[PDB]
């Protein structure tokens, strides 16, 4: 076939406008643009299409794209049919189309990307979900699902309201179970609500899923820290099965001297203050946040990018200080580019030796070790760079405090819950998924695990 | 949906008791544990100690001293108002064994915070001496309540207007210099007070536990806002404490970290006061 090699671009807000707020940067496709991009797809057979194999849950990508093309003159029918196909495998397309690292997944596998730009699969999936939400088409499909629910009288508890737990809960409700989600924070959503900022994941997208759960008859109990507020044994007595979706929410903090100086935040604290507590709107909102004139962000993943771009919106000059090379950064390529555009400065092959303070206990500088290349090793050369604020973003890990209290639960040396081929833990009737079993991973994997665990719970309770 | 205020009691100027409906927290709470609260959708999360529980009513009791915007706004709440979010019980329970003679030291609102710990110590068979520290007579509260769970109570006021004149530490130093048997000191109060208690007992080798009061946000171990240095190691107070060996705590670091947001705290309080001037 002949290939149209350039992607149809998505519009984005200007840098000068968007660094003044936390609003979404990329405005997504319109119907006309999405249809044009869909037309670039070569419609590889489903039995071999490499994009499908690259999607961790194997969405029928050519199929939902074909649904757009075959309904060129009826966008509502096009979007309804496309979303029906996507929902066969993915509960969260408005989110994953925005946040998957597609270059490592569907788009990195697309044939057109070998000679040009791959099909913009994430933005097409996003468009389908967004258009559906704006026009009530998703509500139509959801009501169709709700009509088919036959209550079975059994109760399942979900621990944690991130993408794994939210997805598991919705699928169990569609199977007829009475589901309660227990969530420690005062709002559900997990990383979707406190971690990823509004400039790439608007809160309305998460709130829509909570509205869907309301319509599905799922109950959500916030301010419940399972292990303290309610014990695990109390849940086992009350519920027929349990799904653990507690994520990997503890910060990794290396024992650098000076790490407790004022002005040093974990990324989790910085992002929770910004995103969950709306500290960027202080004093309209009561939670404060403090950034100095120069901010260092330690790390190179999505967490680091989100912290850096949030700090830039608070007025700082911001540096990413990363211990490996540019090519090894794990953040989404699209967001690294956005950070560059917005003015984040980048330094590679450096890692902190210590943080240096002033008399009042405030951060003043970082002594940095230079690295060389296979793991990086220090060259022995060090230098001192002045900074007012630092944000540590070198990874997160599960909370061993919670895990050790769960009686009978087997956990590996990295804090990951051990599960079998059915996602069942060492405790019969207790299942787990998402970052709780993988360590830090992706939204699409957490969603996929929630669906797989819901099916396993149904099988377990039906036998 | 939210957490009903069952009862409010003004214990002293600026010291407000709230009894809150929360059967889950009441069922599980142990002495030394705390809650995070948020008043309303624009609010911040703040930690407050569980000062009492009533399982028969499904309630917990918190006592909040007015020190800034959130606790001043809380002080205006009435019975039948609601606290939007209450998360608990948080932290490790106080470690209650038979030690011998336990000196419980509460400074200011810390007097409410020590009540459940003093009561548990007494129930375990300890001889309990409670030192209560107040700035002046009109701030004295819960003397009878602490006496009900103590063998001896010593009330101090900075200005000598009631009880013994001086600080908590003056009463403790007097006990030490009398040669009184003291097997454990527990201190709860302002960080400056807990530091002073720790520094007084260290040369005498008296085991001393302090309930630390660093900045908290989530209160569940996710973020390190509440971190402290204990015996040269970083700990998160909300999950590893909040009680620690007072002689191993970096007190100057804790006080530095507690001062960090002072300017913004003032801005927020001033906005709240400015916007309620007209009447
Ligand atoms: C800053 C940041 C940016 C990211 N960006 C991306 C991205 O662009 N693309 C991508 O694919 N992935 C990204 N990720 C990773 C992705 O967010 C996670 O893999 C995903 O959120 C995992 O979902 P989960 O539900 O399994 O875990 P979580 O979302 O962490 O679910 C845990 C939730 O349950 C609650 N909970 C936890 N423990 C308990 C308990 N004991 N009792 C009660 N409740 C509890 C908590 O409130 C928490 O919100 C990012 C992660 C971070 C931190
Ligand atoms: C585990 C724990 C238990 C506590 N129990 C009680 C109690 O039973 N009764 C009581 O009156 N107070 C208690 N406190 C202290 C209480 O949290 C603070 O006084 C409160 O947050 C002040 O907030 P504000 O907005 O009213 O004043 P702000 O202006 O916000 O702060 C005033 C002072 O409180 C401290 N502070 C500010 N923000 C926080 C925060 N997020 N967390 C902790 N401290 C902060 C600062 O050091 C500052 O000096 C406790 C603190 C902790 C950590
Ligand atoms: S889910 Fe992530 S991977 Fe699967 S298609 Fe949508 S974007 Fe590509
Ligand atoms: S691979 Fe690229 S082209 Fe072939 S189907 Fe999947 S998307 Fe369309
Ligand atoms: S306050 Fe977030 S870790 Fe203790
Ligand atoms: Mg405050």
């Amino acid at each position: 076939p002949r290939l149209i090699k350039d992607r149809v671009p998505t519009p984005e807000r200007s840098v000068g406008e968007r660094v003044r707020d936390f609003g979404e940067v990329n405005l997504g496709y319109s119907w006309e643009l999405a249809l044009r991009e869909a037309e670039r797809c070569l419609q590889c057979p489903v039995e071999y299409a490499p994009c499908i194999k690259g999607c961790p849950v194997h969405i029928n990508i050519p199929g939902f794209i074909k649904a757009l093309r075959e309904n060129r003159d009826n966008p509502s029918k096009a979007v309804r049919e496309a979303l029906r196909i996507i929902w066969r495998d993915n509960t969260l397309p408005a989110i994953t189309g925005r946040v998957c690292p597609q270059e490592e997944q569907c788009e990195g596998a697309c044939v057109v990307g070998k000679v040009g730009d791959p099909i913009n699969i994430g933005k097409l999936e996003r468009f389908v979900a967004d258009y559906a939400r704006e026009h009530g088409i998703d509500d139509e499909l959801l009501l169709e699902e709700i009509k088919g629910i036959k209550r079975n009288g059994k109760k399942v508890a979900i621990i944690g309201a991130g993408p794994a737990g939210l997805t598991c809960a919705a699928d169990l409700a569609k199977m007829g179970y009475e589901v309660t989600i227990y969530e420690a924070l005062h709002q559900p959503g997990g990383v979707l609500i406190y971690g990823i900022p509004e400039f790439r994941l608007p809160k309305e997208i998460v709130k829509k899923e909570l509205e869907n759960l309301r319509r599905l008859g799922v109950k959500i109990e916030t301010n419940v820290l399972v292990g303290k507020t309610i014990t695990f044994e109390e849940l086992r007595e009350e519920y027929d099965a349990i799904f653990i979706g507690t994520g990997a929410g503890t910060p990794r903090i290396y024992p650098w001297p000076g790490v407790n100086l004022n002005g040093i935040y974990s990324a989790n604290e910085f992002l929770t203050r910004i995103n969950l507590m709306k500290a960027y709107k202080f004093p309209e909102y009561d939670t404060p946040i403090k950034v100095g004139k120069r901010v260092a962000v330690i790390g190179g993943g999505n967490t680091a990018m989100d912290a850096a771009r949030s700090a830039l919106r608070l007025g700082a000059e911001v540096w990413i200080l990363y211990r490996r090379t540019r090519k090894e950064m794990t953040a989404r390529e699209e967001e690294i580019k956005h950070a560059e555009e917005e003015g984040v400065k980048f330094m590679f092959l450096v890692t902190p030796k210590r943080f240096i303070g002033d008399e009042n206990g405030n951060l003043k500088a970082i002594e940095l070790e230079k690295m060389k290349l296979r793991r990086p090793i220090p060259t022995g050369e060090t230098f001192i760079m002045e900074f007012d604020t630092a944000i540590i973003a070198i990874g997160q890990t599960p909370n061993k405090t919670f895990l050790e209290t769960v009686p009978g639960l087997k956990v590996d040396e990295w804090g990951r819950i051990v599960v079998d081929e059915n996602l069942m833990t060492s405790i019969p009737g207790v299942f787990a998924g998402g970052d709780a079993i993988r360590g830090e991973a992706t939204v699409i994997l957490a969603m996929g695990d929630g669906r797989k665990a819901a099916k396993a719970i149904h099988q377990y309770l039906s036998k | 949906m939210m957490f009903k205020i069952l009862r409010k009691e003004r214990l002293a100027p600026g010291i407000n008791l709230f009894e809150i409906e929360s059967p889950r927290i009441a069922k599980h709470a142990k002495p030394g544990q705390f809650v995070m609260i948020r008043l309303h959708e624009k609010g911040e999360r703040i930690p407050l100690t569980i000062a009492d529980v009533d399982i028969s009513k499904g309630s917990i009791t918190i006592v909040a001293q007015e020190v800034g915007k959130t606790t001043r706004e809380l002080g205006t709440y009435e019975a039948g108002d609601y606290i939007l979010d209450v998360l608990g019980p948080l932290g490790k329970p106080s470690h209650i064994d038979y030690f011998g003679t336990v000196v419980m030291i509460g400074g200011g609102v810390g007097v409410a915070e020590i009540y459940p710990v003093a009561k548990a110590m007494k129930e375990k068979g300890n001889y309990v001496i409670s030192i209560l520290g107040f700035r002046t007579k009109d701030l004295v509260f819960w003397e009878d309540k602490l006496r009900s769970v103590s063998d001896e109570v010593i009330v101090t006021t900075n200005d000598g207007s009631y009880g013994m004149k001086g600080f908590t530490t003056h009463a403790l130093q007097k006990l030490i210099e009398e040669g009184r048997k003291i097997d454990l000191v527990h201190a709860v109060g302002p960080a400056i007070m807990m530091k002073a208690v720790a520094e007084l007992t260290k040369p005498y080798g008296i085991k001393t536990v302090a309930s630390l009061n660093p900045i908290m946000v989530d209160g569940t171990g996710m973020c390190g806002a509440c971190r402290v240095t204990v015996g040269g190691e970083v700990k998160f107070a909300c999950v590893d404490g909040p009680e620690f060996d007072a002689h191993l705590v970096d007190w100057d670091q804790l006080m530095n970290r507690l001062a960090y947001y002072r300017d913004l705290e003032k801005i927020s309080l001033e906005k709240w006061e400015r916007e309620r001037r007209m009447v």
